[PDB]
DNA sequence: TAAATGACATAGGAAAACTGAAAGGGAGAAG
DNA sequence: ACTTCTCCCTTTCAGTTTTCCTATGTCATTT
């Protein structure tokens, strides 16, 4: 009448914990997907601005 | 043969868990680096964007 | 019937060496070893909880007949007592070792 | 000055100026004290008020740089009551999820 | 048939509170 | 005015016990 209920408190918490752990992974998986995608877009813009540095140097130097 | 089957499953669950953990650690390290890589680009774009405007507005136009 | 202090009591169990798996591993009595099998293996006999249990009955926490065994608690209290005993320390944690799990403690002073 | 514990505890009870701290028995024979364990993150000095009151009352916890000490205030309060033969616990709800508390009764 | 793995329910832990029993203050009371 | 008690709560002794979490053993399913 004391120990039997107490195990229940433990399993429910354990279930919350196992489930919560998975969600943290799902949230984690989504982030790697967002980061690679955002990052590639930035590398191109870094290059686009970079192309100009070579381009302006020819235009300005003259 | 009951005891060996249990001993075997258990070693396996451990063999499996260790594998799941390394992947998760492998995923997080990948995660730190992309955010870290993501970080350089936001700044580099900024140095470049100022570099293009400062080089372009003052020196030519 | 004064309450036994844990270190002296643990030491005599060692010297008499009656409980299996419980014994010095360094003949110069400085490092001893305690059976520590996980309380979920079905193939578990008290043999794997003899010290945790003995100390429990020894302090009157576990009075056979009145009480219900509780292997996890016996083990938890035993480990906790040793933990804050500054003058003793783990030295090896073979706890999850497939063939004879155990932990090995060692004495020190400074 | 310099208070005695039983009379002081009783006045705190009559005034009932501190939540969870009151009589639970018309004939003011049994009272109750909030006893939440100081490790639940959902605990900051409101569940430790009487232990706190006694500390200031005996001039122990002078809010001025007397860095709070929940553990100690609680320990000393429990200890003082413990060796007060004529008062005794009667229920230890201390680990109760929703209202941690202990209920003390006077040995009428 | 035998490893892997997903799900559960329990067991194991590090830190820090918490405890009864037992020795300590300390500020008045006694002498 | 100075020493010894006392009365009454504080401390500490020596382990327990909570909290919050993690790690395993054992199925039931997959692969």
């Amino acid at each position: 009448m004391k120990a039997e209920r107490k195990r229940m408190r433990n399993r429910i918490a354990a279930s919350k914990s196992r489930k919560r752990k998975l969600e943290r992974i799902a949230r984690l998986e989504e982030k790697v997907k967002t980061l690679k995608a955002q990052n590639s877009e930035l590398a191109s813009t870094a290059n686009m601005l970079r192309e100009q540095v070579a381009q302006l140097k020819q235009k300005v130097m003259n | 043969k009951r005891r060996k089957f249990l001993e075997r499953n258990r070693a396996a669950a451990s063999r499996s868990r260790q594998k799941r953990k390394v992947w998760v650690q492998s995923l997080e390290k990948k995660a730190e680096d992309l955010s870290s890589l993501n970080g350089q680009l936001q700044s580099e774009v900024t140095l470049l964007r100022n570099e293009v405007a400062q080089l372009k507005q003052l020196l030519l136009a | 019937t004064p309450k036994p202090r844990i270190l002296p009591w643990l030491v005599s169990q060692l010297d008499l060496g009656q409980l299996e798996g419980v014994a010095w591993v360094n003949k110069s009595r400085t490092r001893f070893r305690i059976p520590w099998k996980h309380g979920l293996r079905q193939d578990a006999q008290q043999e794997d909880f003899g010290i945790f249990q003995a100390w429990a009955e020894a302090t009157g926490a576990y009075v056979p007949g009145r009480d219900k065994p509780d292997l996890p608690t016996w083990k938890r209290n035993f480990r906790s007592a040793l933990n804050r005993k500054e003058g003793l320390r783990l030295a090896e944690d073979r706890s999850k070792d497939p063939h004879d799990p155990h932990k090995i403690y060692e004495f020190v002073n400074s």
